[PDB]
RNA sequence: GUUUGACCUCAAAUCAGGUAGGAGUACCCGCUGAACUUAAGCAUAUCAAUAAGCGGAGGAAAAGAAACCAACCGGGAUUGCCUUAGUAACGGCGAGUGAAGCGGCAAAAGCUCAAAUUUGAAAUCUGGUACCUUCGGUGCCCGAGUUGUAAUUUGGAGAGGGCA
RNA sequence: CUUUGUAAAGUGCCUUCGAAGAGUCGAGUUGUUUGGGAAUGCAGCUCUAAGUGGGUGGUAAAUUCCAUCUAAAGCUAAAUAU
RNA sequence: UUGACUCUAGUUUGACAUUGUGAAGAGACAUAGAGGGUGUAGAAUAAGUGGGAGCUUCGGCGCCAGUGAAAUACCACUACCUUUAUAGUUUCUUUACUUAUUCAAUGAAGCGGAGCUGGAAUUCAUUUUCCACGUUCUAGCAUUCAAGGUCCCAUUCGGGGCUG
């Protein structure tokens, strides 16, 4: 299998092969929108292995978000409040920028099924997504067994809600004592830990 | 590669033993050595360990014999080459200031008794204090025929000042592959006080008193 | 070159894989037989067919049982063949980069095929085989050892060529 | 320089069939985000990872079958309650904040891909057309697809080969 | 009424194997956040792995062991909210 | 409102990233090989660490007499100064290349190189290199390929090749 090989090469970014391909696509991606369709994977080995198969319904959708902090968009960057939120230009939007490029395509495309994005290249003002989606009204998706699970309508906007791989990590859901304050739920959890829960005989 | 060079190693050998042109063919065993090869070479204001590791393999550097000890040792080894030294004789040898400087110019090798490294330390000690020519402990009544490759085979690893040393590897009438396995030991019992090796390696030379031009690391 | 190639196509003309109409009537006959005499897996005689599909000559060339392969020069992310001379070199399987996946596509019976390989051959066409491998192996096997060191582009345009051309004329050819 | 045909990428159409918005929002998943207030003042803190603002679902949602807890004679997905505990910890160590494991109980159920040569046979799928027993079925025909669609394998395993 | 079927599943001993996810893990730094305290999570930017490997083991590091899982891909009712 | 305490949009400076490719000075590094050191006695000039009793076709010194810490000669190898001739990285500074990036403009018309005609360069009519490329007294006009040439239209109707 070839996409041992490919797998195995794609992680080297910095031999001569790979930093010479970075340079000529990054400029083609550049060129073409900052949305635009991709009429195959250009990692095919990196797409199958997030779910990516090649049969009619699956697309792959390029997508370049802006680099960079998240500045606050207040007004002369005044800000009316306290100092410790006087901050304006150092300040991290809280998603990744795999979401922001997750969700501009969910809503692009809104008739499919974002099933998982990945990083593709980057230069200094952009970074460079391939968004594997899936086509829900495609009989080709909604027969098979092995994706007829994204069809039912609990997986609209996964993206929007932050269900993707993205999402899962920007919401630290993951097992151990690492993810204490975020692994059911930050909202849930805090208000369970909020809640003053009474009994008929206290 | 998988016992280093002997494919080079083996044309170092058999192409120095056996030459009248090259090795010139002199009188004696043609006997065998190397210096190192490595980075490690800081001078060491940290005064370099300089420890007499062993092998009982034998490098033979055994021409010139003497004795110290006494009383058993004289009349016990007297069949041998040896050369009997009395107790009330060091006195008028170390009298004169030359006798000394011929005594450890040549004899280079020592036989010393339980008893007699006690008279030792005061005359002949710092007169050169770098020669690296000593006497091993042997006792009184004991095998003597054991000596012959058990003092000689302990060579010295004095390095002060300079990190130059070179631990002599065998000679002609010793074992052929027995010198190729103690040049690899003769590296690892040199890692032992040393932390790098530059790597698994030393820098390879068996000069059997004459080093033609074998130009390994 | 358009020869060799020329001569490569027209032995990979033959070994064509079994087309749709071929296969069902080839089916209709085991399946057949295995009724009218219960002789089945013996009936339909061995293959030999070209095999093609980047995963299975990968596979063939690392088993070694590949006698040529041909390397399309076109491939859409090049990584996916980028790696396929030096495992083909390593492995001792000869190999020739050829012009068109569109040319392999229509060998193959698919619009693109982005590699081809004869692991088999017919014992008529095996001299021809042997003759277009030793052809192939001079370009690219044998060579490969040389053209790993050396570079391609850094090839200017038309008229920097010129401009750089004048230039040069300009001081040493005053 | 022509003959015809491919391929790749990008288009067009009141092209065959389709799908997205908006509403609602009690509960749910996210983003963004204060100040009043408390501190007897106030700037960190606090209110609060709250109100407001925006994106997105369902009858529940989310989570979830370990890159977990532990240090035991070890437990064994997920969520909820009782408890741990107003504790360990945080903090102008001020005001104030503040979990988790074990334990009893409620309900319980597990699994799927990628990375393998089907290679003695793309075995796979959409579509169109005809007929039927019509949440579909079958024959034929174009297409998708080898830049990998099926069968097999999911770590507890498991695959190839051997014998019973 | 059939009838799948000549085709699928579990089970034992031997022999070779036994693939297991990368701008990720991780590190520095900035901001935020947490009870998480030489840094609990999250995010931006720079660097950027490995294959007896990687994470974790609630005081930073070096050397030595040990224990425990198997990340960077995914599906999944009920007990809960209203 | 301000040299009050604490911050901040902005702006500016540095580092890193976007950030590639060459040439003239330099670190050589794998890669060499000639010098490259006299405190001491001593033939005399021992940086050293490990060798030794005889070699060399003849010469020459060790062996041993010998001085001194270092026994020479016969050579290996380790660095401590030097030479450069490998083209194995920017290491730092002086220029250059387009292709990333950047700023324009056009309804993307004439760009670049060469060739004609130059009229000529005189070294002399050239395979030598310097030397332009249809519009000017005037408030007019300039648009549908005309002239020659070649095949078809059976020589009707004209439409077509290349020049122009």
């Amino acid at each position: 299998g070839a996409y041992k090989y490919l797998e195995e090469l794609q992680r080297k970014k910095q031999s001569d092969v790979l930093r010479f391909l970075q340079r000529v696509r990054v400029w083609e991606y550049r060129q073409k929108n900052v949305i635009h369709r991709a009429a195959r994977p250009t990692r095919p080995d990196k797409a199958r292995r997030l779910g990516y198969k090649a049969k009619q319904g699956f697309v792959i959708y390029r997508v370049r978000v802006r680099r960079g902090n998240r500045k606050r968009p207040v007004p002369k960057g005044a800000t009316y409040g306290k100092p410790t939120n006087q901050g304006v230009n150092e300040l991290k939007y809280q998603r990744s920028l795999r979401a922001t490029a997750e969700e501009r395509v969910g809503r692009r495309a809104a008739n499919l099924r974002v099933l998982n994005s990945y990083w593709v290249n980057q230069d200094s003002t952009y970074k460079y997504f391939e968004v594997i989606l899936v086509d829900p009204q495609h009989k080709a998706i909604r027969r098979d067994a092995r994706y007829n699970w994204i069809c039912d309508p609990v997986h609209k906007h996964r993206e929007a809600r932050g269900l993707t791989a993205t999402g899962k990590k920007s919401r630290g859901i993951n097992k151990g004592h690492k993810f204490n304050n975020t692994k059911a739920g930050r909202r849930k959890t805090w208000k369970r830990q909020n809640t003053l829960s009474l009994w008929r005989y206290r | 590669m998988s016992k280093i060079t002997s494919s080079q190693v083996r044309e170092h050998v058999k192409e120095l033993l056996k030459y009248s042109n090259e090795t010139k063919k002199r009188n004696f065993l043609e006997t065998v050595e190397l210096q190192v090869g490595l980075k490690n070479y800081d001078p060491q204001r940290d005064k370099r360990f300089s420890g007499s590791l062993k092998l009982p393999n034998c490098p033979r550097p055994n021409m010139s014999i003497c004795i110290f000890g006494d009383a058993f040792d004289v009349d016990r080894a007297k069949s041998c080459g040896v050369d009997a030294m009395s107790v009330d004789d060091l006195k008028k040898l170390n009298k004169n200031k030359k006798l000394i400087k011929k005594l450890s110019k040549k004899y280079n090798a020592f036989i010393a008794s339980e008893v007699l490294i006690k008279q030792v330390p005061r005359l002949l000690g710092p007169q050169l204090s770098k020669a690296g020519k000593f006497p091993t402990p042997v006792s009184h009544n004991d095998d003597l025929y054991g000596k012959v490759t058990d003092v000689r085979s302990t060579i010295k690893f004095q390095l002060k000042k300079v990190l130059c040393l070179a631990v002599a590897v065998g000679n002609v009438e010793m074992e052929e592959d027995v010198l190729v396995n103690q040049i690899l030991m003769s590296v690892n019992f040199f890692v032992s006080l040393l932390k790098k090796n530059w790597q698994n390696v030393g820098s390879l030379v068996v000069k059997s008193s004459m080093g033609p031009a074998f130009r390994l690391y | 070159d358009r020869n060799t190639a020329a001569e490569t196509f027209k032995l990979f003309n033959k070994y064509r894989p079994e087309t749709a109409a071929e296969k069902k009537e080839r089916l209709t006959k085991e399946a057949a037989a295995v009724a009218e005499g219960k002789s089945k897996q013996d009936a339909s005689p061995k293959p030999y067919a070209v095999k093609y599909g980047l995963n299975h000559v990968v596979a063939l060339i690392e088993n070694k049982k590949a006698k040529l392969v041909l390397i399309a020069n076109d491939v859409d992310p090049i990584e996916l063949v980028v790696f396929l001379p030096a495992l083909c070199k390593k492995m001792g399987v000869p190999y020739a980069i050829v012009k068109g996946k569109a040319r392999l596509g229509t060998l193959v019976n698919q619009k693109t095929s982005a590699v081809a390989a004869l692991t088999e051959v017919r014992a008529e066409d095996e001299a021809a085989l042997a003759k277009l491998v030793s052809t192939i192996d001079a370009n690219f096997a044998d060579k490969y050892d040389e053209v790993k060191k050396h570079w391609g582009g850094g090839i200017l345009g038309n008229k920097a060529q010129a401009k750089m051309d004048k230039r040069a004329k300009n001081s040493d050819s005053a």
